[PDB]
């Protein structure tokens, strides 16, 4: 245990220690940080005290890309919060976790169990400081993986968990074989890692759905939706003979997915090849090329997956909540951290952008703290804001001429390619900004295209493929088909006088919402 | 008077309905037969396109 | 802040917000004034009706289009139409939105000068811009190269583009469009007995044209076939009963686009002016122009027009080129779609004509710079 | 009683008449769409066959 200015650095000991159990060490109640030893229990207690004396919620931002140390610390802090302010919230929280483990974790290049979203566990407290229910809230999720995975990676575990042929009942219900190299949405990188089984984790997720309030239908429906997400990957369309139009050739996976999600097959194919639009007061068919059909299919898959994820998290919040109307809570924020790999891409850029935002948040907090302390000791000393004026210039990525706006523009523009995207980047930024730099590409190493001077160093990015990865055209005709499906889970998902949607835009809006919550 | 008037004119309405239903069935036959013939025609066209592209490569 | 896209056209106003997939408001560009006495005291009679309110009351009104051939020939009526479009159809405040207007190529400069002066003074838009309809159509087609043939209600024009470069010396503008076909059909229907003379009857004939007319692949044998049998005859029912049946008029009306001598014009058909606009281009780009003929506008919506166009151009061009007529199924709103795409680009936000630039330079800035 | 019963049966039969007319016009417009396109692509087939023959002469 250590203190770093304002951080609380803990190191994984890998050796069982009674330094947390029993309460003999938990005597931090009433004690301050500045006097007692530097334990996270001191910080949990400080947040408790601040809630009781200030009526202002508190937040715990724990570093998450570390494989271990974070999870055990989360367990220990929820245990401590149960202990001080005492079928328990800890039991309940760890019960339904296999759902999140299977849905929001995937094999990473530098990991094998990676939190690919943001978990904001809210432990709510009574009017006076009595433990109340605790709801879980999820934030921006790397939905781009549901379709595309790099080489030597693979998407969320649940797909291979299901496809391990553990319950032949499922692989019989979803009209699905077991060979992973038959489904393009999962067979992009590597189909399985040797560092984990899929069958026993499938059993864990089954038991999770059981301890969860899910019925038989709220489980078969989920399995059917995942099977349909796999069946989308190998639908095939061909340009109509001699003019332009994308038409289907063979409807095998079409009929499969149509039966699964509870739709019609001809209706689905027609709505995929002939999307309708409302022009003022009338509807007119819109044409679709092959690549447009593929983009729409991918967008549908991503939307379905995210909707299912959020609905499951709402179900967890429901089954784990029963309590009097309470006032305050403590924020436990789990999220990935900064990344510097050997080959950085769009996803790494988004993650580093989020971490730039969080780091600017921390800098602002620490700046106002130091400035307060100076006004307290009468020390007359004023300096340029140590909070934002560091990264506000490394916020090209959001200002409406930076990288993301340029990428959206290039997603809209005709015949745009990766070379034109690179050219636009260079014309707008190379030489005109100081954080934007041309990479020093040495033969023998992976080629980068530009370099951003982040707070955690200068990272080199390779833009190959960002255009296809940013497109997200939702097909409202197929969504309207979904809203009528027989499979009641699908209709519940899509219950709630468009072609301009991009992953970066949704990501930026989600990040704005998250920062708004934290601020 | 009004009842028998409605009776006669709307029985004639049902007669026009017989006519329109007959012609609708005829038009369904026409549509299905035409789309089948034109699927045959599109087979001919795709085949002859294959023929021309292959043969012009050879040429 | 979002921007407005207001493709005006000479027969239909299509407005909406930059970033949507289709225009939010589509109504006729028409102003109606009461024609008869008015006896019911207290009915609250209006001075004039605009849009499609003037269309349902058309029985007692005299309708006027404020745009004749792409040129705005009545500025009070055009102001009424813009006021309606902003306040009653879109329900916004023009003071809070840049506006992207559109204009056909090769028409007088006073048109654009008055457009921008009207906007900036009697609407106080923060900024505005006047695009060219063919460029926006090409944006919407997802291309950067091709000869686009736009054909709306007032004017038909070709604009050849290559790699995003326009060839302003090969732009060819023609002045027969939907409205002249409507008039020719009104004149041809009299030889069967039907007489439409009123403006409301002109609207009726326009609907007959939009429902029953098509372009014959081979005009002569189509004529002979219509003469021999009677299988080409359809029936239409006016809005008082009284059905009418038309025969060879169905394809004699749009055939005027390919033989403008039917209405006593000396120009050539649209196929021939397209070919001439191509042959006026540099010999290196015309092979790529031949394969990217982009059809746009309402008057290009007849059934069989793409096939006839391809047949004619193939007969004109050398026997080695690949003629491809690109006719999207939503080609009637291509100009608006492209306008929304354009007004949504990040690199476009410096192309607006801000209020301050207008205050410095007068209305003449619209073409002097932008 | 007779009159109103007749009127109601009649109006239901007629409201089925109207949808029969709509489906009839839909069927005939689809059939003519088809046949027109089919003869246009028949002309296309004629062109490509003439090119096939000229190409045979070239071979
Ligand atoms: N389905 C159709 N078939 C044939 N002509 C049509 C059709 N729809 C519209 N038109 C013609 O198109 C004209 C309106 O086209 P539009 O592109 O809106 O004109 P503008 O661009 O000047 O507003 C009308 O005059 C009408 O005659």
């Amino acid at each position: 245990y250590t203190y770093s200015g304002l951080f609380c650095v803990t190191v994984n000991p890998y050796k069982w220690l009674p330094v947390y159990n029993a309460e003999v060490v938990a005597a931090y109640r009433g004690k301050k940080r500045s006097e007692a030893p530097p334990h996270i229990f001191s910080i949990s207690d400080n947040a408790y005290q601040y809630m009781l004396t200030d009526r202002e919620n508190q937040s715990i931002l724990i570093t998450g890309e570390s494989g271990a140390g974070k999870t055990v610390n989360t367990k220990r802090v929820i245990q401590y919060f149960a202990s001080i302010a005492a079928g328990t919230l800890e039991d309940q929280i760890i019960q339904a976790n296999p759902a999140l483990e299977a849905f929001g974790n995937a094999k990473t290049v530098r990991n094998d169990n990676s939190s690919r979203f943001g978990k904001f566990i809210r432990i709510h407290f009574g009017a006076t400081g009595k433990l109340a229910s605790a709801d879980i809230e999820t934030y921006l999720l790397e939905k781009s993986r549901v379709i595309f995975q790099l080489k030597a990676e693979r998407n969320y575990h649940i797909f291979y968990q299901i496809l391990s042929n553990k319950k032949p009942e499922l692989l019989d219900m979803l009209l699905v074989t077991n060979n992973p190299y038959d489904y393009a949405f999962v067979s992009q990188g590597e189909v399985s890692v040797a560092s984990i089984d899929d069958s026993e984790e499938l059993l864990a997720t089954d038991s999770a759905f059981d301890v969860l309030s899910f019925t038989a239908e709220e489980k078969a429906g989920v399995y059917k939706l995942t099977g349909a997400i796999m069946h989308y990957g190998n639908m095939k369309f061909k340009q109509k003979q001699r003019e332009e139009q994308a038409e289907p050739d063979g409807t095998e996976d079409a009929d499969k997915s149509a039966y699964l999600m509870g739709l019609n097959s001809a209706d689905l194919l027609k709505g995929l090849c002939h999307p309708q639009v409302k022009v003022g007061n009338e509807y007119v068919t819109k044409g679709q090329s092959v690549q447009q059909v593929y983009y729409s299919i991918g967008a549908l898959a991503k939307s379905v997956y995210e909707k299912m994820f959020n609905w499951m998290v709402t179900r967890i919040n429901a089954t784990l909540e029963t309590k009097q109307p309470r006032q305050y809570f403590i924020g436990v924020l789990d999220i990935a951290g900064f990344e510097i790999f050997d080959f950085n891409s769009f996803e790494q850029l988004c993650i580093n952008f989020t971490n730039e935002k969080l780091q600017q948040f921390f800098n602002h907090h620490m700046f106002v703290l130091e400035q307060e302390e100076y006004k307290k000791e009468g020390i007359e000393w004023e300096f340029i804001d140590f909070g934002m004026d560091l990264q506000a210039c490394i916020d090209l990525i959001e200002k409406p001429m930076g990288i993301m706006s340029i990428l959206e523009e290039e997603c809209m523009f005709p015949k745009a390619s990766d070379m034109t995207f690179k050219a636009k980047l260079y014309d707008n930024h190379l030489g005109k900004s100081n954080n934007f730099q041309k990479p020093r590409n040495v033969k023998g190493k992976q080629e980068a295209h530009f370099s951003l001077v982040h707070y955690a160093g200068t990272v080199d990015y390779n833009i190959m493929g960002w255009l296809e990865k940013n497109k997200d055209p939702l097909n409202e005709t197929v969504v309207g088909l979904y809203q009528k499906s027989s499979l009641k889970l699908m209709a519940t998902l899509f219950s709630t006088k468009s072609s301009f949607q991009t992953v970066s835009a949704l990501h930026r809006e989600n990040l704005n919402k998250l920062m708004t919550n934290l601020k | 008077h009004i009842a028998e008037d409605a009776d006669r004119k709307y029985e004639e309405v049902a007669r026009k309905l017989v006519i329109i239903e007959s012609d609708l069935e005829r038009a369904e036959e026409r549509a299905e037969l035409s789309e089948g013939k034109c699927a045959e025609l599109e087979e001919e066209l795709k085949t002859v396109t294959n023929n021309l592209k292959s043969l012009e490569a050879q040429a | 802040t979002t921007a407005l896209v207001c493709d005006n056209g000479s027969g239909l106003v299509k407005a909406g917000f930059a970033g949507d997939d289709a225009p939010r408001a589509v109504f006729p560009s028409i102003v109606g004034r009461p024609r008869h006495q008015g006896v019911m005291v207290g009915m609250g009679q209006k001075d004039s009706y605009v849009g499609d309110e003037a269309q349902s009351k058309r029985g007692i009104l005299t309708l006027k289009y404020p745009i004749e051939h792409g040129i705005i020939t009545n500025w009070d009526d055009m102001e009424k139409i813009w006021h309606h479009t902003f306040y009653n159809e879109l329900r916004v405040a023009p003071e809070e939105h840049p506006t992207l207007l559109t204009e056909a190529p090769l028409n007088p400069k006073a048109n654009r000068e008055k457009m921008t002066q009207i906007m900036f003074e009697t609407f106080n838009v923060p900024a505005m811009y006047v695009a060219i309809q063919a460029v926006l159509s090409l944006y919407a087609s997802g291309r950067t190269t091709g000869i686009v043939l736009d054909s709306g209600d007032g004017v038909t024009h070709n604009v050849p583009i290559y790699e995003g470069y326009a060839l302003p010396h090969a732009i060819m503008r023609l002045d027969l469009a939907g409205r002249d076909l409507t008039d020719y059909l009104m004149k041809i229907l009299t030889e069967r007995g039907y007489s439409f003379v009123t403006t409301a009857e002109r609207e009726i004939v326009r609907d007959i044209k939009e429902k029953l007319c098509y372009v014959a692949l081979d005009f002569e044998n189509e004529m002979a076939t219509a003469a021999s049998s009677s299988s080409l005859e359809k029936s239409y029912e006016l809005p008082d009963g009284q059905v009418i049946t038309i025969g060879n008029e169905r394809f004699r009306c749009p055939e005027t686009l390919f033989q403008p001598s039917f209405i006593g014009m000396e120009s050539a058909g649209i196929h021939e002016t397209t070919y001439n606009s191509i042959m006026k281009c540099d010999i290196d780009i015309r092979k790529d122009l031949y394969a990217n003929n982009v059809l746009s506008g309402g008057t290009t919506m007849y059934p069989g027009i793409a096939d006839r166009m391809q047949k004619e151009i193939t007969a004109l061009a050398p026997s080695t080129m690949k003629i491809k007529i690109i006719a999207p199924p939503e080609r009637k709103y291509s100009v608006w779609i492209g306008g929304s795409i354009l007004a949504s680009l990040s690199t476009f936000q410096q192309m607006w004509i801000s209020k301050q630039e207008y205050d410095e330079a007068g209305p003449s800035i619209v073409h002097r710079k932008c």
